RNA sequence: CGUCGCUACUACCGAUUGGAUGGUUUAGUGAGGCCCUCGGAUCGGCCCCGCCGGGGUGCCCUGGCGGAGCGCUG
RNA sequence: GCGUUUACUUUGAAAAAAUUAGAGUGUUCAAAGCAGGCCGCCUGGAUACCGCAGCUAGGAAUAAUGGAAUAGGACCG
RNA sequence: UACCUGGUUGAUCCUGCCAGUAGCAUAUGCUUGUCUCAAAGAUUAAGCCAUGCAUGUCUAAGUACGCACGGCCGGUACAGUGAAACUGCGAAUGGCUCAUUAAAUCAGUUAUGGUUCCUUUGGUCGCUCGUACUUGGAUAACUGUGGUAAUUCUAGAGCUAAUACAUGCCGACGGGCGCUGACCCCCUUCGCGGGGGGGAUGCGUGCAUUUAUCAGAUCAAAACCAACCCGGUCAGGCGGCUUUGGUGACUCUAGAUAACCUCGGGCCGAUCGCACGCCCGGCGGCGACGACCCAUUCGAACGUCUGCCCUAUCAACUUUCGAUGGUAGUCGCCGUGCCUACCAUGGUGACCACGGGUGACGGGGAAUCAGGGUUCGAUUCCGGAGAGGGAGCCUGAGAAACGGCUACCACAUCCAAGGAAGGCAGCAGGCGCGCAAAUUACCCACUCCCGACCCGGGGAGGUAGUGACGA
């Protein structure tokens, strides 16, 4: 080719949207952004396909062009902004704050928070770039460049910064005995303690993850998200909390579900 | 013994016109756990592709082989086998690989046949894009 | 692109050869000169104007402006009247008067902040003289061993 | 324009690469500047990016330092003498890299005659016929003679620097290219490389 | 089982430098574009000569006008 | 943060979707499709599989290859 | 479902073939009442093409004296609409086909510590030091005469705007640092002293960019003569002290000194619109924009490892025509024979090099199948190649682009015979070649893309018509 591409294939699509086959033939592109392609959920499907607030592709458009949507801290009204992970969507005319995080299958559910907690996010640190004649930055994994950190905090760490000043509250150390999140790979949406990290100088480290029932499994360190110190969580957390149950357990929750209900 | 050549050979990095009452030597490690030879830093030799004192970094794979040429200059063969499998008949066919392989002058005792152990690095050359790291003896025969 | 023209050279150049007059006529020739037609508009620019009728620095151009009656169907005609290039300043006042208080801000903010990160290394370096003191106070200790 | 591929030529063994593409404009390849000494001459040229790299056709003056003592000086060129390529390049003025250039460089004179307490050459016994080098040698103070006594003791230049300030020499040789970066900033050098230059420039000799 | 004898069939060798087509390919010329060296049509313009205005302190700049080094330079 | 080896075998990461194999659903059934079911509510949109090489991690039967015999022998001072 | 039957002989047991049998996908014949899905000029000719279409754009916010039109409170210049010019924005995506290409393309795999990146998100925006109450001059639309058989052909005179084209202030402001050192103070000895303390003056004072240098960012160790700033002062008498982060690995991000900085120029707002009050000329919030450099994003580009069809009636090849290496350079975004200049004579191969064919585009996959495997993958998804054939280049972040230009060869149009213009392997539709394959229809509503942008466009796409490929 000559130049950058633009259109997408409805299944070359990222398999966690959950799009039908029949409807059309192009997916929408998601615009230049902070997150990655295959990492991102856009607003024009969960506000036409996952809550279902509205039908057509014009009426996506007569919604966020009246100034209602205001993410983490600041009016976007493009109708195809890529939002990923840690994002704080606000919306002020029902103030049904919404939070995106990972559910127990490989996917992206819907998780309501409150506009108490609305206040807030977590983000993992990337890089410390210490900007001569002065001091160092730091770049966590969203982009979000800052200056003066700290003489403490270093790489791998995370950190809870607030929304209208983009400054930092408190962090945590990575240490074996803190929570984890997997972000990516066959362990997609599990949460689990640590309990090993392994060295492997040239090649990439990898960390052994406890889950809570014993089911002790690997990921490497890229997909690493530490939300918590020991066991408590610093936030709320989707239904589950991590479960994976197996794939007969499915049978016994699709079950006794309505045999318990009705 | 030393600059038989038109240009003038130094490394470019040191200073050695201050008031003069040897030279400062120019030497870096590489990681990975590969100790540098004692005929480096003692050593008088100069080169710009050495991966001990020059301008290269160490990268990418690590390799072996069994050295079977040296009839150029500062460039040695060596002969990598493996074996293919057919999966459709249940055995196995021989073949080999040969490749050129920049060779730093602080290794001395080489004979033919030495199992060598190589190490991925920018490209050097049309051919070369590997620098030796260590070169054992074979089977004996100090004689 | 490639065109076809013709040379600078008038040889036998039929096809109107449009005869312009930069001299003086002294005598009456019927077709040319007869009414002076004025020009179909005039001036817009500000220092254009202001200097080219007749004026000093400290006046005013909100009247010496060309009034232009026109001639409508069923009103009166009106003066249509342009405004244009840096009207001294009205209110183009109050953009500067923003700029230059934008940069008393981001002042503010690089004011605000490094002797802050002063203070945070201030409490940091009663540890980092306090563990250099503390633990090699110990290692001596662990020396005499 | 001219190329910069690989597959226009053969393989490691003797085969013949067929082509699987034309020529691409990210293989790009400008023809040479050969540039000379003369006026001041630099042409600016749009390159990938957006970016500008900017030539230099003709080329007068540069910026060689003295690596000794810490200082540099915007300086004169006249000559060319010595390169390491061609035998021709020299025949034809062309600044480039490793070229020993010996460019008169004001004979260092108009930088050695900067504030250092002595005179040389002036074939022994001769003086400056004007007065104005002696003004700087005749005047007294306190401690400030003191301060030029201690810049005097640990201070004296070489013999072939001490025979040579007359037209200038260079071992220099801009490290930068002229054709590539504009301007033209090399370094004078002092021990055993003067030896290994002046010893090829004794085998010259056509 | 074979020779000869009538009909029918496919390739083969072969004449005339038997023959031509099309594709891969050497030595001599070689439109056209791109860097270079100059070229200077041109529009100039200020200054450099000369006039009145005015303000200024006979001259200095400011607005029309007579002329010139091809002066400076884009 | 090394423990001087390959070959072989087991584990662990990593592996584009669709397709295929496969659960769920009653388009009036079916091939398809991923929806829909109750008086504002409740969900779903799974899994498995994925050779040949390279990286990790343990295994030492089999199959190759090594030391001291012109002793320049391997420790210990 | 790991399966068989007829046929030599006067009759029998055999090796062995022939014909049956069932799936599959192209054509064709005969017959054809109904209903849901649904292939379609790829196989010969990547051979040629009439007509009609297939890419343009404005918001409350750059410039509207477009009456083509139309506010009335005018008398201090502008209501909202609203062709053209520019500035930006795109036109480099999307589509269509498979002629070339056999370690090349590709899939998996790893590198950029060897480099460039419009826009988006976030940084930064006095750091650099000595007419501005916004400067200056031209060119569209328009008016007004035209030439030209003909074209999206264009001159001449007059106007006139800019987030275009170029100039160049004010500022915070006092200062310190490094140097040159007018000169300045003090002790002592008679001093020629070594012991000390003050300081005008001139330069200069980031970043980007180029050169050179310094240490850092070192690990456990001692016995003593010339020095003398601190503390023992007991009488020469014996102990000492100050400090950026990483990476497997830096000639990395760093800090400081001497200067260097292109007139075909480097940064420092000489921008507009909504509210909009505050104070005696003075003060906030919001935005649209625009540039420098650091991150980030979509990526792109060069390389690593391993992995392919037939042929020995192709067994030796390459190399002063760069073949394989060493040195210094040139170019280029960077690494290299990529290319020049100088030296050496080497590199692959029966473990199938080299040369030739292919009715060869590659991979994801499809049909039959016990297990093994054979054959097909032109064709809707990813990745590359190409627009009759071959070479060349502009603008631009990005193209050797062809619904963009410059020439040759082949094919080809209108002409007043002076000249002009072109490219369907884009959707439809004809000619042709064939055993061999559909409507010159309707529409931006769906999915989505472009722009200055809620609002205009899109034969991409969708819905219908033909349709016994088939299910
Ligand atoms: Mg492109
Ligand atoms: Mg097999
Ligand atoms: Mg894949
Ligand atoms: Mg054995
Ligand atoms: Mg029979
Ligand atoms: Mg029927
Ligand atoms: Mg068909
Ligand atoms: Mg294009
Ligand atoms: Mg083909
Ligand atoms: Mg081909
Ligand atoms: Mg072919
Ligand atoms: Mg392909
Ligand atoms: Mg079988
Ligand atoms: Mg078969
Ligand atoms: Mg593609
Ligand atoms: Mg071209
Ligand atoms: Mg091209
Ligand atoms: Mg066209
Ligand atoms: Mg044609
Ligand atoms: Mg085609
Ligand atoms: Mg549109
Ligand atoms: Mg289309
Ligand atoms: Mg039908």
């Amino acid at each position: 080719a000559r130049g950058p591409k633009k259109h997408l294939k409805r299944v070359a699509a990222p398999k966690h949207w959950m799009l039908d086959k029949l409807t059309g033939v192009f997916a929408p592109r998601p615009s230049t952004g902070p997150h990655k392609l295959r990492e991102c959920l856009p607003l024009i499907i969960f506000l036409r396909n996952r809550l279902k607030y509205a039908l057509t592709g014009d009426e996506v458009k007569k919604i966020c062009m009246q100034r209602f949507i205001k993410i983490d801290g600041k009016v976007r009204t493009d109708i195809t902004y890529p939002a990923g992970f840690m994002d704080v969507i606000s919306i002020d005319k029902t103030g049904e704050n919404f939070r995106l995080i990972y559910d127990t299958k490989g996917r992206f559910a819907v998780h309501r928070i409150t506009p108490e907690e609305a206040k807030y996010k977590l983000c993992k640190v990337r890089k410390i770039f210490v900007g001569t004649k002065g001091i160092p930055h730091l770049v966590t994994h969203d982009a979000r460049t800052i200056r003066y950190p700290d003489p403490l905090i270093k790489v791998n760490d995370t950190i809870q910064i607030d929304l209208e000043t983009g400054k930092i509250t408190d962090f945590i150390k990575f240490d074996t005995g803190n929570l984890c999140m997997v972000t990516g790979g066959a362990n997609l949406g599990r949460i689990g303690v640590i309990t090993n990290r392994e060295r492997h100088p040239g090649s990439f480290d990898v960390v052994h993850v406890k889950d809570a029932n014993g089911n002790s499994f690997a990921t490497r360190l890229s997909n690493i998200f530490v939300i918590g110190k020991g066991n408590k969580p610093w936030i709320s957390l989707p239904r589950g909390k991590g479960i994976r149950l197996t794939i007969a357990e499915e049978r016994d929750k699709r079950l006794a579900a309505k045999q318990s209900s009705g | 013994d030393i600059q038989t050549e038109r240009a003038y050979q130094k490394q470019p990095t040191i200073f050695q016109n201050k008031k003069r009452v040897k030279l400062p030597r120019y030497y870096k490690n590489i990681g990975l756990g590969f100790k540098t030879p004692k005929e480096a830093i003692e050593g008088t030799y100069i080169d710009k592709k050495c991966p001990f004192t020059g301008n290269v970094s160490i990268r990418g794979r690590i390799l072996s082989g069994v050295v079977t040429k040296m009839k150029m200059q500062r460039t040695i063969v060596i002969r990598r086998d493996y074996l293919h499998y057919i999966r459709k008949y249940n055995r196995f066919e021989k073949r080999h690989k040969n490749m050129s392989v920049h060779l730093s002058p602080c290794f001395r005792d080489v004979q033919i046949g030495d199992i060598v152990t190589v190490g991925e690095c920018r490209p050097l050359s049309k051919t070369v894009r590997f620098n030796v790291l260590k070169v054992t003896k074979a089977a004996g025969t100090k004689k | 692109k490639r065109k076809s023209v013709r040379g600078c050279i008038v040889d036998a150049n039929l096809s109107v050869l449009n005869l312009v007059i930069v001299k003086k006529g002294e005598k009456d020739i019927p077709g040319l000169t007869d009414t002076t037609v004025p020009r179909r508009l005039g001036p817009k620019r500000a220092s254009r104007i202001r200097k080219l009728f007749n004026l000093s620095k400290e006046d005013d151009v909100r009247q010496y402006v060309v009034r232009k009656p026109l001639n409508k169907e069923g009103k009166k005609p009106r003066t249509k009247a342009p405004k244009i290039q840096r009207l001294v300043t009205p209110r183009v006042l109050q953009h500067k008067r923003r700029r230059i208080a934008l940069k008393k801000q981001r002042t503010k903010k690089n004011k605000e902040e490094a002797a802050e990160y002063a203070k945070l290394l201030a409490k940091r370096m009663k540890e980092a003289k306090e563990k250099r003191q503390e633990q090699i106070a110990k290692r001596r200790r662990l020396s005499s061993l | 324009g001219i190329s910069r591929d690989n597959w226009h030529k053969r393989r490691k063994t003797g085969g013949k690469r067929k082509p699987y593409h034309k020529k691409r404009k990210y293989e790009l390849g400008r023809p040479a500047a050969n540039t000379k000494i003369g006026p001041r001459r630099i042409h600016t040229v749009r390159v990938r990016g957006g970016n500008k790299k900017y030539r230099a056709l003709r080329l007068d003056v540069g910026n060689f330092s003295w690596g000794s003592e810490c200082c540099t000086r915007k300086t004169r060129i006249i000559d060319v003498v010595y390169n390491a390529s061609n035998n021709e390049l020299v025949r034809t003025k062309t600044l480039v890299k490793n070229c020993i250039v010996l460019i008169d460089s004001t004979p260092y004179r108009q930088w050695y005659e900067s504030h250092y307490a002595l005179p040389l050459g002036r074939k022994k016994g001769a003086k400056l016929t004007p007065e104005e080098e002696e003004i700087l040698n005749k005047k007294r103070s306190k401690k400030i003679q003191k301060k030029y006594d201690e810049r005097k003791k640990n201070a004296k230049i070489s013999s072939l620097l001490e025979e040579q300030f007359q037209q200038g020499k260079l071992l220099a040789c801009i490290a930068s290219r002229p054709g590539q970066c504009g301007r033209a900033d090399g370094y004078v050098l002092e021990g055993k490389e003067l030896e290994f230059y002046l010893r090829k420039i004794k085998a010259r000799k056509g």
